[PDB]
């Protein structure tokens, strides 16, 4: 038999803002004969037969599972992408983490629209401040980082938030 | 004009006076502001307790001095609709915008209250002067929306203001309307009347008077 | 306009400017400052004319995150009433320039305030509870103190409504002292004390009594 090829996503984010760019990208081996990559969307057959996949503006209807399938590989187990609605989201590479590991989290904003006065919340509390947007880092995670996160700021003169998730810390 | 974060709703109830007569057309109001030149197109849909309605009236743009447009719709609220309490949901969709903004206005809620009227002669320490001041306390009604005029001898006065309504301790708003007249006028012996318009008063209405013994 | 600290300035109490017992102050407040950029100067400025005498205190972190920091300047009461002006000029790391705010009382012809206690209405005494009013009128600027008090104790339970731009340019504004109607008919006196620049002495009472 032979070895099932895997969707990447570039960026990596599961989560992402209508009109944001998102790049599905199929990595497993070709045919000398076959050069050609096929998409499913949930249970549809998507027509482009590229190495890659691009949703240059995402839609709620881009939602959904992503599976791809190269000429010698079998069918990609499905990968999740979920387009969100509105002014901010907060993106990170997972959700879960073990005490120790790294947390990355992204304050997007639809469109990258410039966001100031920044702020991300836990447990609804603010925790870190930035004057402009930045990225916020806990390097060494810990029991103490488990809650429920936000983030907001503000578009010009107009008060924004993202919808709030919760991260959890295991063993 | 750079507006970063799009347009901005604000939205309006109709004049208090509008409400309580049959004669008058309440209205509520839908006021969008910084709409960008690029992206000029707003839509608006309106929605009574939930329902979608299709009966309102949506103004040109204006040019405004800080570059901007202005679009404004109106929508003709029902008497009965208004008093009873339902809720109005103005929303407003443009291509600046992630996604629409809503914004709702309804009545006051609360169980109302009638107003208590008490008309006032000047301060005996007043007549040294050319005018003297006559007073109309209005407390202990609920909610904040009223009509406060005053009139004599059929005409109405043009010399009075009225504070806006304050919040009294009990949970109630009270106000005072100062009419001015002239020192003769009043000894002269004439009739004064405060005139009050209030959801709460028999018949929307009640009308005290004032004057000199 | 696009990401950094923020200040506000704040007048003093027109009671502190108006009692020589009590000492104004004018108020700096200096909020969204980062912990990465911590560290704020002020410079004071009295019509055009720096001043060091503000006291300035340490930086307290909020609920979120970001630090606040306070600088305090006495006023001179003379000063103030004057119409001098006051200018906190902030600097930071993080601001491209200074910011500047200014603040003075409000110019204009300061107009002596008339004070009218007016009795509770007929109507009204068939209620278990009455109104004492206090008309004050022809004021200018805007800025005022009105206390209600009897037999040497204040008064607690009384209203006072915004200042009303009234026609001739003044301010009116009416002051709604609550009382058992018991205690107005046993014929206690109240007062309607008043603080305004353009009273003598600052402060004037009218009182109020049954007949
Ligand atoms: C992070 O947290 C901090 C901390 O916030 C506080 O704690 C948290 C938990 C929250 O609960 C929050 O609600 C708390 O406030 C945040 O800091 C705040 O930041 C905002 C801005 O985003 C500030 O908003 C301005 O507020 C002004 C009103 O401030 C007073 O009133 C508020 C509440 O009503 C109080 O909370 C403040 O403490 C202020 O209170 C006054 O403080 C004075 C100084 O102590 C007192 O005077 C002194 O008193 C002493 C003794 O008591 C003596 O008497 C002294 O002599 C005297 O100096 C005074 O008594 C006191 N009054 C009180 C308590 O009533 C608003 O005026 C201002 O509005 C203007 O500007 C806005 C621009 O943002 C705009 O929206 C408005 O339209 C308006 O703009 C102006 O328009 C007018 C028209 O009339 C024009 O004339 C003006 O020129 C024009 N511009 C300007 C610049 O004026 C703001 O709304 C808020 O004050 C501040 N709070 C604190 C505590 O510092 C921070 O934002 C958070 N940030 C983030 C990103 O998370
Ligand atoms: C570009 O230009 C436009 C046009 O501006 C106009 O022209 C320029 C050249 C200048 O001269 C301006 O001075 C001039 O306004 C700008 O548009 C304005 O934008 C601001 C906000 O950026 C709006 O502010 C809101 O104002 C409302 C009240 O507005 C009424 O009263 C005004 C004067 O007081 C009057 O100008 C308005 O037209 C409006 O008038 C009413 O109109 C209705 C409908 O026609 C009519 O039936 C009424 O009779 C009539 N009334 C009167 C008295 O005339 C104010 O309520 C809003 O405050 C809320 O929102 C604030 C933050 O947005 C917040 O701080 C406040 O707390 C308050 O929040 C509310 O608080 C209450 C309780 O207090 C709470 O219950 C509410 O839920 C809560 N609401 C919200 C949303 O939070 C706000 O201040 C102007 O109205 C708007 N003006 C016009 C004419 O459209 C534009 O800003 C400019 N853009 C840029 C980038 O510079
Ligand atoms: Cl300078």
């Amino acid at each position: 038999d032979l070895p099932k090829a895997e969707v990447i996503l570039e960026p990596q984010w599961n989560r992402v803002l209508e009109k944001d760019s998102v790049t599905l990208k199929c990595r497993g081996a070709y045919s000398p004969e076959d050069n050609s990559t096929q998409w499913f969307h949930n249970e549809s057959l998507i027509s482009s037969q590229a190495s890659s996949y691009l949703i240059d503006a995402a839609t709620v209807d881009d939602s959904g599972e992503y599976r791809c399938q190269t000429s010698l590989s079998t069918l990609s187990d499905p990968v999740q992408l979920e387009v969100h609605i509105g002014w901010l989201l907060l993106q990170a590479p997972r959700w879960e983490f073990k005490e120790g590991d790294p947390i990355h989290l992204r304050c997007h904003s639809w469109k990258n629209t410039a966001l100031h006065k920044v702020t991300y919340l836990q447990n609804g509390k603010g925790r870190k401040y930035f004057h402009h947007n930045s990225d916020f880092y806990i390097p060494k995670a810990t029991l103490k980082d488990s809650g429920s996160y936000s983030c907001r700021g503000l578009v010009g003169s107009k008060n924004v938030s993202s919808e709030t998730v919760n991260i959890t810390i295991t063993q | 004009p750079e507006l970063l974060g799009g347009p901005s709703v604000f939205l309006f109830p109709p004049k208090p006076k509008d409400t309580l007569m049959i004669s008058r057309t309440p209205e509520v109001t839908c006021v969008v502001v910084d709409v960008s030149h690029e992206d000029p197109e707003v839509k608006f849909n309106w929605y009574v307790d939930g329902v979608e309605v299709h009966n309102a009236k949506t103004k040109p743009r204006e040019e405004q001095y800080n570059s901007t447009y202005r679009v404004v719709s109106v929508l003709t609220v029902l008497h009965q609709d208004w008093l009873n309490g339902k809720e109005y949901k103005c929303k407003v969709s443009n291509k600046a915008l992630p996604a629409p903004i809503e914004k709702t206005i309804s009545k006051a809620k609360g169980q109302p209250r009638e107003p208590q009227v008490y008309t006032l002669p000047p301060s005996r320490d007043e007549l040294t002067k050319n005018q003297v001041s006559l007073t109309c306390l209005v407390k202990g009604f609920y909610p904040s929306d009223i009509a406060v005029e005053w009139e004599s001898n059929g005409q109405p006065e043009n010399n009075y203001k009225t504070t806006p309504p304050v919040l009294d301790s009990d949970g109630s708003f009270f106000l005072y309307s100062k009419l001015t007249v002239d020192k003769s006028r009043w000894q002269q012996g004439n009739v004064f009347s405060c005139s009050v318009m209030h959801e709460a008063l028999h018949n929307h209405y009640t009308q005290k008077s004032l004057s000199l013994s």
